[PDB]
C-alpha cells in the first residue's frame, strides 16, 4: 500500500512549514513585548495589532495546515 | 579657584564651555551655581542653580519607583551614561553662561 | 583609557566637541553674517588656581577665533 | 499507482515555501509595532503599508499554493 | 508493515515545526529581557504580554503535535 | 510510469524558493514601515523604493516558477 | 521489519527539533547578556526571566523528546 | 529511463539556491529603505550601490540557473 | 543489513540539530562582546552570564548526541 | 544508470549552499547601504570592504561549485 | 552494499550541522568587529571574548564531525 | 552499483553546510563596514579582525569539504 504511504511522509513534510510561521509570530510577539517598553501609553493599542498579526500570520499556519488535511484526508 | 576679567569684552557661551569645564577636572557629586537672575530694573532675585552627576548622582535621585528616565529612549550612538555625561556638561555650560550673563546686567 | 563617543575616549569633553563644531560652522556663513557670529566666538578670561586662600599662578585667555583645539 | 503517490509527496515538498512567507509576516507585523510605538499619530497609514506588504507576501504563498494544487489535483 | 512504516517516517518530518516555534518564542523571550531592561517599571507587565504571546505561538506547537498525533495514531 | 511521478516531487522541490523570497518580501516590507516611522515626511517616497524592491525580490519568484512550469508541463 | 528500521529514519529527522530550539535558546539567554548591560542593577531579576524563558522554551524540547520517544520506545 | 526521472529531481532540489539569495535580497533592498530615511539627501545615490548590489547578487541567481539548465539538457 | 542502513541515515539527520545549536551559540557569544562594550565594568559578570547561557544552550546538544547514540548504540 | 542517475541528484542538492551565499552578500551589500548613509565620508571607502567582502564571500561559492563541478563531471 | 553505501549519504546528512556552527561563528566574528567600533580602547580583551567563544562554539563542530567519522569509520 | 552511486549523493548533501559559512562570510564582513562606517580611523585595524575571523570561519569551509573528499574518495 504505496499510496496510504505517501501520505504520512507528505503530510508530515509539508507541515515543516509551521517552523517558519512559528519564528515569524514569536518575533511579532517579541516586538510587541519591546515595542510597549518604549511608551506603554499605547500598549492596550499595541496589543490589538499583535492580536490583528496573530490573526493574520496564524492565517498561513492553518493554510499549509490545510494541505496536510488534504492530503491524509482526500 | 577664581575666575576674573569675563565680562570685559562680551560673555561668550565657548567662554563659559572653558569655565564648565575646569568644574569638570573636579568631580563632584553636584554643583551650585550663585547668580543674581535680572527680574527687572530693580529686583535681583539671587538664584541657586544645581547641576547633578551623571551617573555618580543624577541617575541616583532619578530612581524614584524604579526610574522617571527611561521613559526616554536614547537615540545616542553610545549608551545612556555617556549621553548623561555630554548631558550634564551641555547643561553645565549653560546655566554658567546664563549666570554670567544675569548677573552682568543685574 | 576612557569608554565613550570619539571625543570622549581622546581626552576631549562635550563642549570642547560641541564649541569645534560651532566654531567650523561659522567661518563658512557669509561676510555679512560671519562677523556677526565672529562677535560670540572671542573668549577673553583669566583663570587662576589658588590653594592656600591667598595666593596661585594665572592663565589668560584671549583666543579670538574660537575655543582651543590643541590638547590641553 | 506511483504517480499517484509522488503527488502526495511533491504536493509536501511544496508548501514549505509558507515557512518564509509566515517568517516574513511576522517580521513585517513587528515592524509595525515598533513602528507605531515610535510615533502613533501615523499608525493609521502605517497599517495601510502592512496590509499593503501582507497583501504581496501572501500573494507568492498563494503562488506555493496554486503549485500545491497544481501537483496535488492538476 | 510498509504502511505503518511510513508512519513513523512522516512523524519526524512533522517535528521539525517545533523547531522554529522554540526560535520564536526564544526571540519572544529574548525581547522580554530587553524589554524589561529598557524599561522595569513595566517588569511584569512585560511577562503578561510574554506569556501571553508564549501561550499564542504555543498555538502553533499544539498544531503540530496534533499532526504527530494523526500520523502516529491514525 | 517512474518520470510522470518524478516531475512531480521535483517541481515540489522546486518551489521551495519561494520561501526565501517570501521571508525576503517580510523584511523589505518591514524596513518600509520602520523607515516610514523614523522618517514620515518622506514616506510615500519610500513605497517608490519598496515597490522596486517588491518587483525584483519577485523576479526571483518568476525565477523559480520558470522552473516549476518547465519541470510539471515540460 | 522495514517498520523497525523506520524507527531509526524518523526518530533522526525527528530531532531536528532541536535545532531552532537551541538557536531561540542562544537568543534569549543573548538578550540576558545585553539585558544585563543596559542596566546593571536589575540584572539579578533579569536571570528570572533568562531561567524561566529557558523552562518555557524547552517546553517544545520536551514536546519533542516526547516524540523520539514514542517513536524509539512506543 | 531512471536517469531522465532522477533529472527532474536533481534540478528541482538545484533550484533551492533562488531561496536565499531572495532572502538575501529583501535585506539588501530593506536597507534601501532604511539607509534613505536616515539620509535622504543621498536617497538616490544609495539606490546606485542597491542596483550595484543587485546586479552582484543576481550572479548567484545566474549562478544557480546555469547549473538547473546543465541537469535539464545538459 | 538495512536495520543498520537505517541506523547511519537516521543518525546523520539526527545531528542537524547541532547546527541550529551551534547558531544560537555564536549569537550568544556574539551579545557577550557587544554586551560588554557597553558595560566594560560588568563585562565580567557577562561571562558569568555567558557561560551560564553556554551550559544550558549545550544541555540541549548533549540531548542531542545521547540520541545520535540511543538510534546508533541501542 | 543508478550511477548515472545519482550524480546530478547530488549535484543539484550540493547548489543549496549557494542559497546561504545568497543571503550573505544581501546581508553584507545591505550593510554598506547602512553604512555609507551613515557618513557619506568613506562612502568611496567602504565600497572597498564591500568588495572585499564580496569575493571573499565568493570564496564559498566556488567552493561549493567545486563539487558542483566535480561530481558531475568526475 | 546497503551498510557501505547509507553510512556515505548519512555522513553528508550528518555535517550540515556545518552550516549553523558557521552561521554562528560568522555572527560572533562580526559582532567581535562591531563591538571594536563601540569600544576600541577595550578591543584585545573582546578577542579574548571571541577566540573562547570560538572555541566553544567549536565544541559543536567536533562533537557533530564526530558523528560523521563515527559512521564512517560504528 | 549503489556504494558508487550513493558516494554522489553523501557528497552533494555534503557540502551544504557551505551556507551557514557563505551567510556567516555576510553577516560578519557586512559587520566590518557597519563598523568601519562608526569608528572609521581603525578602519585598517578593524580588517585585521575581520581577515583573522575569515580564516577561522573558513576552517568549517575546509572542514566540510574534508568531509566531501572522505565521501567521495573515501
Amino acid at each position: 500500500s504505496v499510496l496510504a504511504a505517501s501520505k504520512m511522509v507528505g503530510a508530515g513534510c509539508a507541515t515543516i512549514a509551521l517552523a517558519g510561521v512559528g519564528a515569524g509570530l514569536g518575533v511579532m510577539f517579541g516586538s510587541l513585548i519591546n515595542g510597549a517598553a518604549r511608551n506603554p501609553n499605547i500598549a492596550k493599542q499595541l496589543v490589538g495589532y499583535a492580536l490583528l498579526g496573530f490573526a493574520l500570520t496564524e492565517s498561513i499556519a492553518l493554510f499549509s495546515l490545510l494541505v496536510v488535511f488534504l492530503i491524509l484526508f482526500a | 579657584l577664581a575666575i576674573a576679567d569675563t565680562y570685559k569684552v562680551r560673555v561668550t557661551f565657548g567662554q563659559a564651555s572653558l569655565i564648565v569645564e575646569e568644574l569638570i577636572k573636579h568631580n563632584p557629586q553636584s554643583y551650585q551655581i550663585l547668580f543674581n537672575k535680572f527680574r527687572s530694573a530693580i529686583s535681583f532675585k539671587p538664584t541657586v542653580a544645581t547641576i547633578l552627576s551623571p551617573d555618580l548622582l543624577e541617575k541616583q535621585l532619578e530612581d524614584v519607583t524604579g526610574n522617571s528616565l527611561d521613559a526616554y529612549d536614547i537615540e545616542a550612538s553610545h549608551e545612556r551614561s555617556d549621553v548623561l555625561r555630554d548631558l550634564t556638561e551641555f547643561h553645565l555650560g549653560v546655566t554658567l553662561y546664563n549666570a554670567m550673563l544675569e548677573n552682568n546686567c543685574s | 583609557a576612557p569608554s565613550g563617543p570619539f571625543y570622549r575616549v581622546a581626552g576631549m569633553s562635550y563642549l570642547r566637541y560641541s564649541n569645534i563644531c560651532a566654531d567650523l560652522l561659522r567661518n563658512v556663513l557669509k561676510e555679512p553674517f560671519k562677523a556677526k557670529a565672529q562677535a560670540r566666538q572671542a573668549i577673553h578670561f583669566r583663570q587662576a588656581p589658588y590653594v592656600d586662600g591667598k595666593a596661585g599662578a594665572s592663565k589668560v585667555y584671549e583666543l579670538e577665533n574660537g575655543i582651543p583645539k590643541t590638547a590641553n
